[PDB]
């Protein structure tokens, strides 16, 4: 299996909410999908793993908790799996990961990851909407 | 600290009942409620997490239902395949201590014994003891009774026995007595018997030997 | 495909220590809270300690608090428990296992356990033991059905296994639980119920295993 991003770069004004997004590419086998975000170093890394606006990989995985941090995670029935993070900073700038775990019950467990850079704005250069 | 508590101890039922198995927390329970399934020989095996989820393969008979101190699990249409312990575990507050489980019997018809009785080995007499081994092979309920007898006389002290769990697949048990003598002791009679006693026996079993033949 | 290897295990003097490891192959640790749970023969299950994904949140029983020392490694993919001033009471099967606790219910779904290492502390030596056969007869065929088996004698500490032509004999087996002889030595005996028309068509051999003295006996079982 391998896990598709549609975009490698989402560049978004203060006070905006983004949707990033990541698409599953296809008996006894289940997907479990979640995301984090990488630490906020010079190099930016998915091998990395922090929580986004604090809440885990854990806490993110396919509510009220992430609503109450701006944050949402969803899904379609078409592989696609979304973060959405509402009244976005300069501080959510940075790497983001989805990650997908696809066990074959008591037999084999894969993973594979997305990465994705969310660059927040502000000022003269920033872009007037999310783009 | 949580403390958690099971009933009923034992459980006793025909293949085709319904089991209810209760699990009470000391304190109100964070639902991070497992039930665990333990059979023999093996290590448990998650049945339910969040005290009605069921883990990845566990079949629909088993369900978990309850909040805060009051859990229960309910095996519905019983097999004989169920024969296990099962465990609660509260996994939300540090220790994630066990319940102290519920161990799940399968009720089966009377089954008398068949029983075998076999003189020790000349392998072992060059050690200077002799071991007499009586098996009582599938049979139900669990209990028996094996007396000793060295030409006619009832031994006492000289024995110990062992039981199998109940089979998964049968719902028997099998039994072993072994008699221990010193090989001079054992040398000094010629007859011996291991007599057995139990419900699916209308009269004693009563298997022997002749030492040296 | 998956599995937990434990190692490590076995037979320890009182206040000594030892150190368990459990490695995972078929799937990677790096997302997972490992547990070890251990029982006493014969009874229940009990949670010994836990460790989150990034060893962050750890939680102990009382009575291993100070003793024992829950770690991990998850670029070698691997569970750790340094076990100090061990006692009697600390006598077990210690399995490992991928399970919920600390795990945020990722993956609570999914479970995964070692086979279990036996820790076993006392102060007696290891014995090997002394494997003799219960030989089928001719006076002791009932409805065209032998009885014959392996006696287990004189071995320290558990366990022992028992298995039957390489384990390709596994139906009507019965491998009684192991005695405590006054002696303070283990006693065991494996039995096999087979048709008396097969004595002279088929071999029979126990294979008794004593992992703790590193001993294997296989055991041809011939009617006497
Ligand atoms: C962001 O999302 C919230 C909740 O859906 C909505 O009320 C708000 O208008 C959105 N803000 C922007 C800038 O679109």
């Amino acid at each position: 299996f391998k896990v598709a991003t549609p975009y490698s770069l989402y560049v978004c004004p203060e006070g905006q909410n983004v949707t990033l997004t990541c698409r599953l590419l296809g008996h006894d086998v289940t997907f479990y999908k979640t995301w984090y975000r990488s630490s906020r170093g010079e190099v930016q890394t998915c091998s990395e793993r922090r929580p986004i606006r604090q809440l885990t990989f854990q806490d993110l995985h396919l509510h009220d908790l992430a609503q109450r941090h701006g944050l949402e995670s969803a899904s379609d029935h078409h592989g696609n799996f979304s973060i959405t993070m509402r009244n976005l900073t300069l501080l959510d700038s940075g790497l983001y990961c989805c990650l997908v775990v696809e066990i074959r019950h008591h037999h084999s467990e894969h993973r594979v990851h997305g990465a994705m850079e969310l660059q927040v704005q502000t000022g003269k250069d920033a872009p007037s909407n999310c783009v | 600290e949580i403390v958690l508590t099971q009933s009923p101890g034992t459980l006793s039922l025909s293949p085709g009942e319904r089991a209810t198995l209760s699990c009470r927390a000391s304190q109100s329970v964070s639902s991070y409620l497992a039930w665990y399934q333990q059979k023999p020989g093996q290590a448990p095996r998650l049945l339910i997490y969040g005290a009605s989820s069921r883990a990845t393969g566990i079949p629909d008979r088993f369900s978990g239902s309850g909040s805060g101190t009051d859990f229960t699990l309910t095996i519905s249409r019983l097999e004989p395949e169920d024969f296990a312990v099962y465990y609660c575990q509260q996994y939300g507050s540090s220790p994630f201590t066990f319940g102290p489980g519920t161990k799940v019997d399968i009720k089966r018809t009377v089954a008398a014994p068949s029983v075998f009785i076999f003189p020790p080995s000349d392998e072992q007499l060059k050690s200077g003891t002799a071991s007499v081994v009586c098996l009582l092979n599938n049979f139900y309920p669990r209990e028996a009774k094996v007396q000793w007898k060295v030409d006619n006389a009832l031994q006492s002290g000289n024995s110990q026995e062992s039981v199998t769990e109940q089979d998964s697949k049968d719902s028997t048990y099998s039994l072993s007595s072994t008699l221990t003598l010193s090989k001079a002791d054992y040398e000094k009679h010629k007859v011996y018997a291991c007599e057995v006693t139990h419900q699916g026996l209308s009269s004693p079993v009563t298997k022997s030997f002749n030492r040296g033949e | 495909e998956v599995q937990l290897v434990e190692s490590g295990g076995g037979l320890v003097q009182p206040g000594k220590s030892l150190r368990l490891s459990c490695a995972a192959s078929g799937f990677t640790l790096e997302d997972y809270a490992m547990h070890w749970v251990r029982q006493a023969p014969g009874k229940g299950l009990e949670w010994v300690s836990g460790i989150d994904w990034n060893s962050e949140n750890i939680g102990y029983a009382d009575s291993v608090k100070g003793r024992f020392t829950i770690s991990r490694d998850n670029a070698k993919n691997s569970l750790y428990l340094q076990m100090n001033s061990l006692r009697t009471e600390d006598t077990a099967l210690y399995y490992c296992a991928k399970v919920p606790g600390y795990s945020g219910g990722w993956i609570d779904a999914e479970d995964d356990w070692g086979q279990g290492t036996m820790v076993t502390v006392s102060s007696a030596s290891t014995k090997g033991p002394s494997v003799f056969p219960l030989a089928p007869s001719s006076k002791s065929t009932s409805g065209g059905t032998a009885a014959l088996g392996c006696l287990v004698k004189d071995y320290f500490p558990e366990p022992v296994t028992v298995s039957w032509n390489s384990g390709a004999l596994t139906s009507g087996v019965h491998t009684f639980p192991a005695v405590l002889q006054s002696s303070g030595l283990y006693s065991l005996s494996s039995v096999v119920t087979v048709p008396s028309s097969s004595l002279g068509t088929q071999t029979y051999i126990c294979n008794v295993n004593h992992k703790p003295s590193n001993t294997k006996v296989d055991k041809r079982v011939e009617p006497k």
